[PDB]
């Protein structure tokens, strides 16, 4: 029943706003203080902002404290966040929630309900679509120690590219590596799947790479 | 400025274990910690707040505890839902609430060690006018595995990048996958390539090589 | 009964600024001039700034002339200072004392009131935490002479550093040196235990390193 | 600009001997010179003012007395208690007031060589990237001990630090810490490292080593 929505986010240039918004469901949305909070990949929980009931008091973190607005529209149930000038620093999960509570005031208490962050990325790139470059196992030394074959995906922009083997079929065996970001601010992901070495001379490997927002698809075969 | 400290990195345990994570903050900030948990690709929930005070829908298997300044989360018979991120986080009485970065609690397992894997770099590659070599570790049960990279017998380092995988649901081991880049140009003037792995389940270390 | 309160104080950034006071009790405020006086670690005393009574006449140090500026109330019993752009240099401890007259022109006269001196410290660094790294004994070339056990403290910055062995059960023979200012703007500090080179295998002996600041404590151990 | 200057260091001096502190301005500031005593930790107290007049609750054993332009502090017999830091005043006749560098009074005892102990680097510090040696004095009396680092038998300076302890309380000796700091990357390049010590209390200097 009682639940917040996320909505926006996307992948944004630095120098440009970006405005996130939340709905509130299953409760009363002016009982309750508001705030804002961000992760990154490989980092913990990063408070952004907050704002007590009836905006008695408003907060900010630091780091986007000259740079961020937070609003409230009680009439709507909605919660506001306008980020403005965006950095590179600013790549998040950004998730809404709801103090127990109705002011920030209140140290007895934590944060009662967190919703589904949406994905904000800032960086000076197009949606570039990946290509794929197959790594052949080296059947010559490894022929006794099972075999080992792969694929690199690369230079794409977008984070949420889905790779496979043999379209799908080939899942046992795979193991599939979160992308890097390369200092060129494309991405770069590693795949490689093990199987019999006996299986080389016999059986196809294809490696796929599905791409939705450059409507590119690659398939490359991967042999000794 | 009030940074707070949690465990070092994570907790090895099995189920039916016990597990305690504790936390402290630099300076003083509040009277309570409130205590929250987190899955992979969810929102954090919570489970204790105002220090001893457990949170409606949270199993008593999380219990509230502490000493002097440093505050405690116990759980006192690990459970296969119990592995997860939590955090430490305190209000200061303000808005500005302050969170620390985790502790993880991972699967305890026999350490043994990974199985090594070398990819020279594509022909695609290298027409490209570039170049790239990868080392992989397979099935190795340990997260904090190590991997360097030599060219021409020197050691080399700031020109590669790691990623490892999440802990295997059903083996519970760790993949890793190193990838060293190289220039079309500078790929081919070297004759030798090497990779170096060391690993706590090694009783030596391996190299590879290739030409 | 008679004496000077400081208060105020702490770590801050070059550029910034930072205002002490000091309470009166004990005496008539009013009826005597006051004057500050700073000391550096390692350092004597140096005056910085004065004030006659009612305000008649202020004098400052050349080196803070056009930074510091001081001021009294009369009827609230206090003195403050007020330090603009303070830098490195200003690093001292920060005296309040009161002069025997009540003008600043008679040369009969000299403190004779001191309060206890705050610390105030100017640099462009965070309050890192302490690394611990033993030191162990050459036993196998002082086994006659005797055998001396050690451990550093390294890359810290708060000055407040306590360190004591084997929880303050072993006193005898420790000498714990002064901290060293290092060019990184961090602290490094020294501590060694001399003791029976027999004892070594038999004794355990760790350091204990208390960084009160930052809520840190480092248990060491050192062996041959 | 007026200095105040006093004696270029300090005095050894046993209890019940006579202690003679002396300040002189390099040109005249007053009639009149004051005198402070400061112990460790402790904030500075007046002992005479108007150059003769001594401040109350200040023992008698404490006289002002000069001679030509230079003024004096006297102590006629001199106690386990009077054992600090003294320091001159000159005020100009306004409130810009000035002190001397300070004085310093030291327990006497006899001349004794220091011991001489040296530490190598830890691994827990080569992991760090870092490397350093640590020459260490014990219960040596004379303050003006020389000690001097040596690398492969060759002489370094600007690399190093030095600390020195306050006189003991019950030995009334001093210990000394000198520490050798290197970069790793400089360190390896290296194979003996040596601390010389030369000392009042030794027939020669002193030579500790490690490889």
């Amino acid at each position: 029943e009682v639940q917040l929505v996320e909505s926006g986010g996307g992948l944004v240039q630095p120098g440009r706003s970006l405005r996130l918004s939340c709905a509130a469901s299953g409760f009363t949305f002016d009982d309750y203080a508001m705030h804002w909070v961000r992760q990154a990949p490989g980092k913990g929980l990063e408070w952004v902002s907050g704002i007590s009931w009836n905006s008695g008091s408003i907060g900010y973190a630091d780091s986007v404290k000259g740079r961020f607005t937070i609003s409230r529209d009680n009439a709507k149930n909605s919660l506001y966040l306008q980020m403005n000038s965006l950095r590179a620093e600013d790549t998040a999960l950004y998730y809404c929630a709801k103090d127990m509570g109705y002011s920030g005031n209140d140290d007895y208490y934590g944060m009662d309900v967190w919703g589904q962050g949406t994905t904000v990325t800032v960086s000076s790139a197009s949606t570039k679509g990946p290509s794929v470059f197959p790594l052949a196992p080296s059947s010559k030394s490894t022929s006794g120690g099972t075999a080992a074959l792969g694929c690199l995906v690369k230079d794409y922009f977008p984070e949420p590219v889905t790779v496979s083997w043999n379209s799908g079929a080939l899942t046992s065996g795979v193991h599939t590596f979160p992308a890097v970001l390369q200092s060129s601010g494309l991405y770069s992901l590693s795949s490689v799947v093990t199987v019999p070495s006996s299986s080389l001379g016999t059986q196809t490997y294809i490696c796929n790479v599905n791409h939705k927002p450059s409507n590119t698809k690659v398939d490359k075969r991967v042999e000794p | 400025d009030i940074q707070l400290t949690q465990s070092p990195s994570s907790l090895s345990a099995s189920v039916g274990d016990r597990v305690t994570i504790t936390c402290r903050a630099s300076q003083r900030i509040s009277s309570y910690l409130n205590w929250y948990q987190q899955k992979p690709g969810k929102a954090p929930k919570l489970l204790i707040y105002g220090a001893f005070s457990l949170q409606s829908g949270v199993p008593s298997r999380f219990s509230g505890s502490g000493s002097g300044t440093d505050f405690t989360l116990t759980i006192s018979s690990l459970q296969p839902e119990d592995f997860a991120t939590y955090y430490c986080q305190q209000s200061y009485r303000t808005l500005t609430r302050t969170f620390g970065q985790g502790t993880k609690v991972e699967i305890k397992r026999t350490v043994a060690a990974p199985s090594v894997f070398i990819f020279p770099p594509s022909d695609e590659q290298l027409k490209s006018g570039t170049a790239s070599v990868v080392c992989l570790l397979n099935n190795f049960y340990p997260r904090e595995a190590k991997v360097q990279w030599k060219v021409d017998n020197a050691l080399q380092s700031g020109n590669s990048q790691e990623s490892v995988t999440e802990q295997d649901s059903k083996d519970s081991t760790y993949s890793l996958s190193s990838t060293l880049t190289l220039s079309k140009a500078d790929y081919e003037k070297h004759k030798v390539y090497a990779c170096e792995v060391t690993h706590q389940g090694l009783s030596s270390p391996v190299t590879k090589s290739f030409n």
